[PDB]
């Protein structure tokens, strides 16, 4: 199993219902593929977590290209150019 | 905030 | 105990923490209080749902009083004054 | 029965599902309520149709009161509030 | 036949009449074509559908270039760049 | 019968067709109702005529209340407030 | 002679003087030249007509390049790029 | 709505 | 919400 | 008769036709009448002219009612709400 | 001489001083410079007048680069780049 | 409303 | 003496000087200040920290009147209007 | 005499010319007469200094009221409203 | 000497406190270094003075190219880039 | 030590926890990384503080390249292109 | 309103 | 207001 983040029980980590039945909360689908470009995470992608949309994302979708730079803005505050 | 997918 | 939309899990029913430890996710967030007024939901209030920020709210702090008006927004799908440009 | 303008067929008059199983098309929506206020029309109401989004709606909700204002606009082509920039 | 999804009858599907005998509404005319590029699509011509106005389209004309992608989007919610 | 400035032909006085069979275009459309209101005009009424999209329109509905108004605006050119950005 | 499509008249088809004397109506004025690139027409120039400005234009100077896409955009409402 | 100029 | 054109 | 600033020349002081037989050029008609309100000035009106469009205008029509504000705007050069973006 | 179309008088063409005893109008000015570009005319450059500013300029510094489109926007209304 | 500079 | 959450550090408390000599960062003169209506706190006041620029401002002057409010953005992280494009 | 505090010199107190011989620069223009309400300024008037125009203006005329809230403005660096976007 | 523009006086011509003991007003810094490019002047450099924010600044760094260019502007009115 | 110019003490320089225990304020953040790139500053780099929101950055990414540029800016007032 | 820097 | 970082 995992924990869910949002509710704190260890989980199945069933599809999102949120939305609908058949359609997630924006936040559970980035989990699995990219807002910006629409694909599909890739084992290893540098992902990171906007503070205003609650979504994850490619590092290199938002010009962010290095581990340094992830962890930079990640610190701080991120804000992705979609809430911008 | 910032992790690898896995 | 709750039940979680987003996992399907039973719950004990604890804090979101999605964005991270002092934080809920603004849907989380918007389960117990308005995202427009920053207010606690009452047992009586009409609430819905924005299919672009997924955050439930007041229909009143959206200018829909009735239950018609929110089952006429909903056979459309509704768009929160937040996420409209 | 009813008469679908989109298709021609005469129909049992079922629920719009263009958009998907829980949503009628904006344009199906407005035949039943006003898509400005969210409210079922009267058998009293004047509406129009937008020529940009092909939407119906009431001619008060667009500042129209008259049948002649609603005439003098469909002469030149409707464009709704809500399509104008 | 086919079925129409507006009316829910088995159908002609003849032209749309709604704007007026003579104009589709913008829905209809999309089936046949691309709201973006103005082509008749072609068969096997990838399209979805804005959830805001209600108009297929093809992927290619919204920067959409494979299934996956296409799939993605079409999931969590098709907001078009017209209705954006 | 009419003088068609358009053309230079006198006409029985049809309904201008440039658009389309059900669409007078603008302009002609704007000789018996205004543009801004939708009201058919009054023989008392003032009107002008803007340089930029060739409608008649009232004077009032652009706030020009008087003859002294209207003429200073045409020693200089009428550009209509749905003209000007 | 021609039809005027404003009054509906056989027609000299003389310079439209509804602005003034010495100036016609833009529609009336698009008839022969264009309004987007201000080029006289030459014969077979493929044009169309804006359902807002009312003046008619070369396709191609709407980045319309076929007969296809032209006959697609007229037949459900074409908004020329001046008037959106 | 659309046409060739002759 | 996403098919091919047939 | 008439000193014309633009040229030098006295004249008999004739309509400005510089944009064309119909239409004089805004600065010129500004002499006579407001470019804001298109009203003739008084003898009693306090105007001023835009360093950026060449037109005389009323104070007031700048919100502008006294020869102290009026001498205070010339100081650092008048720049009308119409040429402001 | 020449006549002024500002007074209609023959005039000895002196420098406008209606801005203040050292300033030109601008009208005036765009009779020997352009606005946009900023040159003195050359003896023959194609100029045309904005009906919105009064000003004269290039017609290459307005995109238009023929008699014919000079002549075309000219005669239904020329509203220069500056005051659209 | 167009002339060349002379 | 004063506890720097920037530094860690106790302090006899001096004038922030991270701008310059003459002027605090926008943060430090928010402690003792309103960057919204420039007035001192007072011990009654609701203050909140916006996550965007740092800066403490009355609950009030970002029409957040009570304790309930002021609890209920800090759940999802407040974004003060001044940040909000 | 005044003191210069652009040159440093002491002088008889002329009319600034740096924009040109008929006009002050702004900020010169500033120290007698407010840029926002175009009137000379009282003894008695609060007054401060934008750091991005370089100009003087009454206080109440950016809806500062007291030196409570000029102080403190100052703390921070005040950018003016004519020069806020 | 010099002559001081704002004062009048025969002048030291010291550095502006206008703003504060240590800061120049923006007009007296424009005087040494252009607003636009942040370069001091080299002798010779053409600059011209905007009638709005009262700086001097580059002919160069507003595409004005030529003493034509910079005489006609400055004659009419100058509003620079940044003001307008 | 250093000197904490928020507080005047000698000072450890902890990490800021100003916005919460674990989250500096960005100010702080910006005195060891770039607000603009998101790189960890490298020895020697140029970089100058805006005014406005009170953080360091590099020069270069604000187009300055020189110690020239960046001594007239920010001797003036520098607004860095986040604040304009 | 125009000069060489000198 | 201007440094090089060491
Ligand atoms: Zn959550
Ligand atoms: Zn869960
Ligand atoms: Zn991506
Ligand atoms: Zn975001
Ligand atoms: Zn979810
Ligand atoms: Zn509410
Ligand atoms: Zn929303
Ligand atoms: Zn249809
Ligand atoms: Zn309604
Ligand atoms: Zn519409
Ligand atoms: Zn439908
Ligand atoms: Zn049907
Ligand atoms: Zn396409
Ligand atoms: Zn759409
Ligand atoms: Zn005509
Ligand atoms: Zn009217
Ligand atoms: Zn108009
Ligand atoms: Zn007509
Ligand atoms: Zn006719
Ligand atoms: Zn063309
Ligand atoms: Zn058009
Ligand atoms: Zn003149
Ligand atoms: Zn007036
Ligand atoms: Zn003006
Ligand atoms: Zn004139
Ligand atoms: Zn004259
Ligand atoms: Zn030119
Ligand atoms: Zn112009
Ligand atoms: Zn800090
Ligand atoms: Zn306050
Ligand atoms: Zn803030
Ligand atoms: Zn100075
Ligand atoms: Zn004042
Ligand atoms: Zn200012
Ligand atoms: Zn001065
Ligand atoms: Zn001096
Ligand atoms: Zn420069
Ligand atoms: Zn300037
Ligand atoms: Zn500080
Ligand atoms: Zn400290
Ligand atoms: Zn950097
Ligand atoms: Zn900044």
């Amino acid at each position: 199993s995992v924990w869910c983040r949002h509710c704190g029980a260890t989980s199945a980590g069933l599809r999102c219902e949120w939305q609908n039945n058949y359609t997630q909360c924006a936040p559970c689908a980035s989990l699995s593929s990219c807002p910006v470009c629409y694909r599909n995470y890739r084992e290893e992608d540098l992902i990171l977590q906007c503070r205003q949309c609650d979504r994850w994302m490619h590092a290199v979708c938002q010009n962010l290209n290095t581990e340094e730079e992830v962890e930079n803005v990640a610190d701080i505050g991120f804000d992705c150019s979609m809430c911008r | 905030g910032a992790k690898r997918h896995r």
